[PDB]
RNA sequence: GAAACUGCGAAUGGCUCAUUAAAUCAGUUAUCGUUUAUUUGAUAGUUCACAUGGUAUAACUGUGGUAAUUCUAGA
RNA sequence: AUUCAUAAUAACUUUUCGAAUCGCAUGGCCUUGUGCUGGCGAUGGUUCAUUCAAAUUUCUGCCCUAUCAACUUUCGAUGGUA
């Protein structure tokens, strides 16, 4: 699935493709405003943590 | 909506109407307040030309005039026992124009006090004063002293909560006052 | 008798907290309106706590003469 | 028409106030007005003490518009009556005329008193009832 | 001077005659029983920082979603 | 023709309004400071009146049928009070 993650001091934002369904598990069960910890969606995002604002499902 | 027209009636003959015409909306009805009392809740309605008008729901307090004396206080509801349309209108403490409600009664003998210096029930000279002057008025009758003792009065809704919002009223006074007695008191 | 006037306490503090609170939130068309609703908000309170204590102090006119006097 | 606090809600005239406190002539505060157009005021009007919210001199309505006559043809009613007018409608191919009729409704106060036959004159008003439109302002039969 | 916010207009016009027999409609009244944007003419010295006070947000930039709509999300 | 217009009292209000808006000309007074006053308009704004209306409404008038003579009122019909 996408990730639409934007850093607001910067004020950037940037589309990450992520694979391997078990990364984008612990995102299941949530919901819009509650945080998120990074490491368990990717170590290559460890110590961010993430605030959900929403998407976009299919169709 | 609810419809307010005259067109969907019976004639004076007896005869059926047909339909002519579909439901306007300059003769729209709305659903009634049911105001009750305690914990004060207004809303706003967008009538015909702008020209806001306030629902009034659970009203608590109101202004209520003393005619005799040619005052006006502003004094809290405890509950109304007598209305003239309808008994579960009472019987849900419901509030609409010309209900027999009873009032707290503490600011009138607050201003009776100071405006005369009797007591109801049972110190300048500016006071000495203005209560010589204001001798032969502490006379008002009995039965309102005697409700006066209770701590409680009879008022009648002189307003309607409906259109207006405010629940506004009068103290009951003479052959009024005896005449919503005598029915109240038929048990 | 002492925790139930320890818990008015605690009520009237809460109340003046309240009184300080919607009397500095309040705007100038809305001050005129929320000055009654603080003194009913005193109002009932006012009652209420005494009753209690007369739940504590129990822990330890008719209409026909109102006709009969006109006679 | 024998009492007056006949009904639930106490009849009385609308912002008209005798004060307890006083104690003068005129026992309660009856308030009057003359309809206009020549047409005079009764006596037991002044003198009554019916209320009739709906009354031409006690009460609050007014009388503008058409004036009509009629012949009273039903009056059990309560505080109404049901009058006849006759007119002739002109038929322009036989050159002749043909009788008609129509049945106007019409309240009435307690100030007149009013049988089967009678002739009374009659000015209009805003809708009263359902039907009525009129209320009757002279009596002059018998 | 594009876009967009705001304000008006979009209840006028145009078309058709299905319904409808005291209903519509014609001439004639009334509102002392009411609403009224717009004109037009009058009409506020009286008010819980005043050389003038607060906050978002579109347009815009950038990242996107689905096959698709005068679809829209996050920053 | 009015309990009308309007006024005055006692108050009352999930309190309405009583300009923090904009363009041209830039002028007169001096205790000469961005000091004080000051024009022509635009937009908005409470109430009254007017206009453009609207909604109800009075009287009278509609084609063919009795092989339609009684109709209306369950649960609105006709009127009164609220």
């Amino acid at each position: 699935m996408k990730l639409n993650i934007s850093y607001p001091v910067n004020g950037s934002q940037k589309t990450f493709e992520i694979d391997d369904e078990h990364r984008i598990r612990v995102f299941f069960d949530k919901r819009i405003g509650q945080e998120v910890d990074g490491e368990a969606v990717g170590d290559e995002f460890k110590g961010y943590v993430f605030k959900i604002s929403g998407g976009n499902d299919k169709q | 909506g609810i419809s307010r027209d005259s067109r969907h009636k019976r004639s004076a003959t007896g005869a059926k109407r047909a339909q002519f015409r579909k439901k306007r909306k300059f003769e729209l009805g709305r659903q009634p307040a049911n105001t009750k009392i305690g914990a004060k809740r207004i809303h706003s309605v967008r009538t015909r030309g702008g020209n806001k008008k306030y629902r009034a729901l659970r009203i608590e307090t109101g202004n209520f005039s003393w005619a005799s004396e040619g005052i006006s206080k502003k004094t809290r509801i405890a509950g109304v026992v007598y209305h003239p349309s309808n008994n579960e209108l009472v019987r849900t403490n419901t509030l609409t124009k010309a209900a027999i409600v009873q009032i707290d009664a503490t600011p009138f003998r607050q201003w009776f006090e100071a405006h005369y210096g009797q007591t109801l029930g049972k110190k300048s000279k500016n006071a000495e004063r203005k209560w010589a002057a204001r001798a032969a008025s502490a006379k008002i009758e009995s039965s309102v002293e005697s409700q006066f003792s209770a701590g409680r009065l009879y008022a009648c809704i002189s307003s309607r909560p409906g259109q207006s919002g405010r629940c506004d009223g009068y103290i009951l006074e003479g052959e009024e006052l005896a005449f919503y007695l005598r029915r109240l008191t038929a048990k | 008798m002492e925790d139930i006037l320890a818990r008015h306490r605690k009520e009237n503090k809460d109340l003046q907290n309240k009184i300080t609170g919607m009397k500095k939130q309040a705007t100038k068309s809305k001050r005129k309106e929320v000055n009654s609703k603080c003194l009913d908000l005193q109002d009932k309170l006012k009652t209420k706590q005494e009753n209690e204590i007369r739940d504590w102090k129990i822990a330890n006119v008719t209409p026909e003469k109102l006709l009969e006097q006109l006679s | 028409e024998l009492t007056v606090q006949s009904e639930r809600a106490f009849q009385k005239q609308p912002h008209i106030f005798n004060n307890p406190k006083v104690k003068t002539s005129k026992r309660t505060k009856r308030w009057y007005k003359n309809a206009g157009l020549g047409f005079k005021t009764p006596k037991t009007a002044i003198e009554g003490s019916y209320i009739d919210k709906k009354c031409p001199f006690t009460g609050l309505v007014s009388i503008r518009g058409k004036i009509l006559t009629g012949t009273v043809v039903s009056t059990k009613m309560h505080r109404t009556i049901v009058i006849r007018r006759a007119y002739l409608h002109y038929i322009p191919k036989y050159n002749r005329y043909e009788k008609r009729h129509k049945n106007v409704p019409v309240h009435v106060s307690p100030a007149f008193r009013v049988q089967v036959g009678d002739i009374v004159t009659v000015g209009q008003c805003r809708p009263i009832s359902k039907t009525v439109r009129f209320n009757v302002v002279k009596v002059s039969a018998a």
